């Protein structure tokens, strides 16, 4: 259970400003290495994402929820499909100034199949 | 092969095992897809919800960032070295399986952050943090249920892989050896008694004329 | 009548249904825990303990005629609403629960 | 009254290991637990003796009684415990110093209280009692 | 114990115990799923082939000391804690374990 | 040393075959998987000597010991080099025609190479040594 | 050509009785519905009788032969109703009156358009016409 206490962030850079002032994320004293990741929309390569979504899933373990803006999540959409564990928890929310929708959501995918 | 002389009374036995399986397995599964649903119709609307919240603290945050003229979200690295809002973890029991649930805590002991007291520029983000908290809050206790949900999501899938396995291969197995093992164990019995009878009507053909 | 009550079939159908269901409860209470079982599970547990701890347990020299019997039944039986007693025609079921 | 309960003991573990095997374990409740575990000490005590128990060269009915009745006060004080609010696991770890003193049983002999009533056994009702205490709050 | 040893008798008897449930665990096993394993069964599923492919195997010319073959099936029983055992008196597997 | 090669992949194919009929594929590993598709292979091509030619029906006994090591080469590179860092999937994907050529290998008549010891059969050693290579990096 | 049709409608239904079970009613379509429907009034007219009336006591070949000429005739409009715009719901609650004669058909008498040929049944075509007409548009 109780071993991991940091909400994690990839999300647009006023969405994750916001949320650490809010607190919820850190910039840890002994690794000096972000438990969450800004992103410039559009101008940030779909690889940088990706090395850091394996970073808060696997090669973080102080991670319980794992928040991702949905804009982003499709880019990577391969590596979020795959990751299917609840350490850390996989939660996708819209980005800012984009709507739901249902397939830009990788759980609700999952679920809708094999019921 | 099988052993033919009394395999019966075992095999019964592994037929008996294999129907309390079904039923029980089945009302296992048939409870477990039962909340699996209600929970589907919550994490739908959840998102929803989240995304609405998330969106309109956003833009707060974003025209505050802009009126200032300079980019607060830069200060704003430096000082999160804490988080505020953490969760304690929980196992809670939702049938027989054990699923991932989180309750939030909201640290008292933890101060502000110095990122006001910037002029006129300071005020913006101090009424900024406080809608901001407030906001954070609903995300991470909607999100209690989504860890709970897709534990919930893999365990379905097993136990109803059970339940048809045990069904199709399992049960008609222990018919079919049955089966094969009764038709030569009365066939045993009953020639014996024929072997003796044949014996017999030579003897009493014997006996007779005397 | 005059060596049973016209009751006594309707209890006959509420009494065995209601039994069944009992063992097969018992089953899932192992499996789900007492802290997540079902209203209705839990209602056919307690019968199933009930049932057989009074109705069929009875002492060596004690004599259960047929009419002591029945009185017995509707005790039973009345943990269950009247919601859920349907095999019983609504006129008995209001005399006795 | 200790055939009833000796009964009961055996008759429902037969059932809850047939779940056991095949849903496996992920639950089992508090009282379901409680019943395994006991029943595991009547085996190893009563049903397995046979150049194994030290002390078999005859045994009277006070002694046979005696070890049994601590086996059934335990069950009943545990199930009672579990209900009115206490871990399982604290249920475990503060009975802890009885529970192995009725595992060890079988290998004594009388020599204490009687020539058939034991001591140990008798001393163990009331060490029992205080342990509930403990456990409870 | 002069020509074998005490412990001859205990050590044999602890060694079926743990062989049986291996052997039952493995066909659960297949059926199931790794849902009805438990600690004590993983373990007793790798002293089944542990057992099996170093105990009973050696070549047709290859003879045994009883003396040697008691060491052996302690080696094997090394991977189980002591609280575990049961077939053997405490005295006994305190001086040759 | 290929009699207790053969002997062995069968064995251990019949073990996880009733794992995977009810439990799903899903417990086993990468190598386990490759266990199943190697041994498939041997099924159709050995077992299968009805043919519609005299060298589908005759497989003289150096054609019959080309085959088998050809075939254990590949079981033995599979393995190693799914462990590491390969998919079973990947792997089965890169050999693909190779795999095909080894499949129709028996129709193929033995009277080539130095008797039935063909040149066809040991360039097919060098390209599953190559195909290794690939499969693993 | 009634009888065919018949066995198939309660064929098909099981099938979809299955699917209720495992996902539920989130995948199943107003057509796939429908059919459940018909099939109810299949088994209810026909296969379930106890003495009810003096009309479940003896039932010529007629009164036999209007009950499924009925459930077909809306079998068809209904499922091609739903196929140019309609639900289930909708056929369901217009519906109403016409539906509820065709269950109770096997408590009335037969004699009613004639002697022995249904008039309950012969008028029901005509109101089934009319009721799809209003419940396509």
């Amino acid at each position: 259970a109780e071993k991991r206490t940091l909400i994690a962030v990839i999300a647009d850079e006023d969405t994750t400003t916001g949320l650490l002032l809010a607190g919820i994320g850190q910039i840890t004293p002994e690794t000096q290495e972000k438990n969450f990741f800004v992103y410039q929309e559009g101008k940030t390569t779909k690889e940088e994402i990706t090395d850091k979504f394996n970073h808060f899933t696997e090669e973080r373990d102080d991670i319980a929820i794992l928040l991702i803006n949905q804009h982003i999540a499709e880019n990577i959409r391969a590596r979020v499909d795959s990751f299917t564990n609840a350490f850390p928890a996989i939660l996708e929310i819209p980005s800012k100034d984009h709507p739901y929708d249902p397939e830009k959501d990788s759980v609700l995918k999952r679920v809708r199949k094999l019921f | 092969v099988f052993p033919t002389r009394m395999t019966l009374g075992l095999m019964k036995t592994k037929l008996k095992g294999a129907n309390q399986g079904y039923s029980l397995l089945k009302r296992k599964s048939e409870a477990l897809t039962k909340r699996f649903r209600d929970i589907t119709k919550r994490i739908d609307d959840a998102k929803q919800k989240m995304g609405r919240v998330m969106q309109t603290a956003a833009f707060s945050l974003a025209e505050v960032s802009y009126a200032t003229g300079e980019n607060i979200g830069y200060q704003v690295q430096e000082s999160v070295s804490t988080a505020r809002f953490k969760v304690r973890a929980r196992q809670e029991n939702v049938s027989g399986v054990y699923l991932s649930q989180f309750e939030s805590y909201i640290d008292p002991e933890i101060n502000d952050f110095r990122l006001t007291g910037l002029g006129r520029g300071g005020q913006q983000v101090q009424r900024a943090k406080e809608i901001y908290s407030r906001a954070v809050e609903t995300l991470v206790e909607l999100a209690s249920l989504q860890t709970a949900f897709i534990i919930l999501d893999e365990v379905i899938k097993v136990t109803n892989r059970r339940v048809n396995a045990i069904e199709h291969v399992i049960i008609p197995r222990t018919e079919n050896t049955i089966a094969y093992i009764n038709s030569e164990l009365d066939e045993l019995d009953r020639e014996e008694f024929y072997r003796l009878k044949k014996v017999q009507e030579k003897k009493q053909n014997e006996t007779a004329k005397l | 009548e005059g060596m049973t009550r016209k009751d006594h079939g309707d209890v006959s159908n509420q009494l065995y249904a209601k039994y069944a269901i009992g063992k097969d409860a018992a089953a899932m209470k192992a499996v789900v825990g007492e802290e997540a079982l079902s209203i209705e599970d839990k209602l056919s547990l307690e019968f199933l303990e009930k049932f057989e701890k009074t109705f069929i347990t009875q002492g060596a020299y004690e004599d259960r005629t047929v009419f002591e019997s029945l009185d017995q039944a509707w005790s039973l039986l009345r943990i269950y609403p009247k919601e859920m007693l349907n095999r019983i025609s609504p006129k008995i079921l209001d005399e006795f629960y | 009254v200790l055939r009833d309960r000796m009964k009961e003991i055996l008759s429902n573990a037969e059932e809850l290991e047939q779940v056991v095997q095949l849903v496996g374990k992920s639950a089992l409740s508090d009282s379901d637990k409680i019943t395994l575990d006991v029943a595991t000490l009547i085996k190893e005590d009563f049903l397995q003796q046979n150049g194994y128990s030290t002390y078999d060269a005859f045994c009277p009915i006070w002694k046979t009684f005696d070890m049994m009745r601590a086996f059934i006060s335990y069950h009943d004080e545990a199930q009672k415990a579990v209900a009115n609010g206490a871990n399982w696991s604290k249920l475990a770890d503060s009975t802890g110093d009885v529970k192995h003193a009725v595992s060890s049983s079988k290998f004594f002999e009388p020599s204490r209280g009687e020539k058939e009533v034991h001591g140990e056994f008798e001393k163990l009702l009331s060490t029992m009692q205080e342990r509930f205490a403990e456990s409870t709050d």
